Parts: C-alpha cells; structure tokens; sequence
C-alpha cells in the first residue's frame, strides 16, 4: 500500500483546512478490509492517531479533535481525508496518511510522506 | 466492535 498526501501549510486559529490521501499499490477488495486514517507528531512528541474510519466504515476520534475534525473514507476511490475546522495552535503537527492492516498475529501500519499544519495568528 | 475497531481505540486514547 502506497500513499500520498495533499493540501497542508498555514492556517489561522479559528480556520478550516482538508487534508486527502490516495492509497495506490492495493486493490479495492484488499483496501476494504483495512483501516485508514491520520496521525500527528509535532516535534518532542511521538506519533499519535486522531481520526480513523474502520473496514466497516465508522469513523472514529481522539477525544482532543471530536466535533472539529471530520474524517470521511471513499472506499470505491481508495481515499481517506482529514476536514480540519476550528483549528488551534496546539494542532500544529505533521499529519501522516496511515493504512492499519491486521495480519493475525500483528498489525502492519503503512505511512503516507507526512504533511505540515501549522495554526499560527 | 471488530478486531480493527478495537485496536483503532487503543491507539486514538494514547497520549
């Protein structure tokens, strides 16, 4: 599973942003049956999941981004995004694309390149 | 929950 990120950068506190990624490298019918979603790292701190939609389609949070962001999954397009509304300082981040696939006996993460927020007045 | 859900929990309640 590949993936690509698009949109980021500078946003004012209050303001709006839309990261999407694209997974290629994988079938629809394999795809189905993993997660996707987003994590953030900002540096001194390690990287953490804030959004996810499952194989069975129902989004899910981190309690700090409930109500403010919005994740929504194309499962026929192989796309996961990340609707980002009144954002705060404290969400500056790099955000990666991430697939959860369960192997059984493990998971296995494939990361997207990562994309800078940053939420400054 | 599935197996994915459960684990997705996890991991969005690390802080």
């Amino acid at each position: 599973v590949q993936l690509q990120e698009s949109g980021g950068g500078l946003v004012q506190p209050g303001g709006s942003l839309r990261l999407s990624c694209t997974a290629s490298g994988v079938t629809i019918s394999a795809l189905n049956a993993m997660a996707m979603g987003w994590y953030r790292q900002a540096p001194g701190e390690r990287r953490v999941m804030v959004a996810a939609v499952s194989e069975r389609g129902n989004a899910m949070y981190r309690e700090s981004v409930q109500g403010r962001f919005t994740v929504t999954r194309d499962f026929t397009n192989k796309m996961v995004s990340l609707q980002m509304d009144n954002l705060k300082p404290e969400d500056t981040a790099v955000y990666y694309c991430h697939v959860l696939e369960d192997r059984v006996d493990s998971f296995h993460d494939y990361w997207g390149q990562g994309t800078q927020v940053t939420v400054s007045s | 929950p599935s197996r994915l859900e459960e684990e997705l929990r996890r991991r969005l309640t690390e802080p």
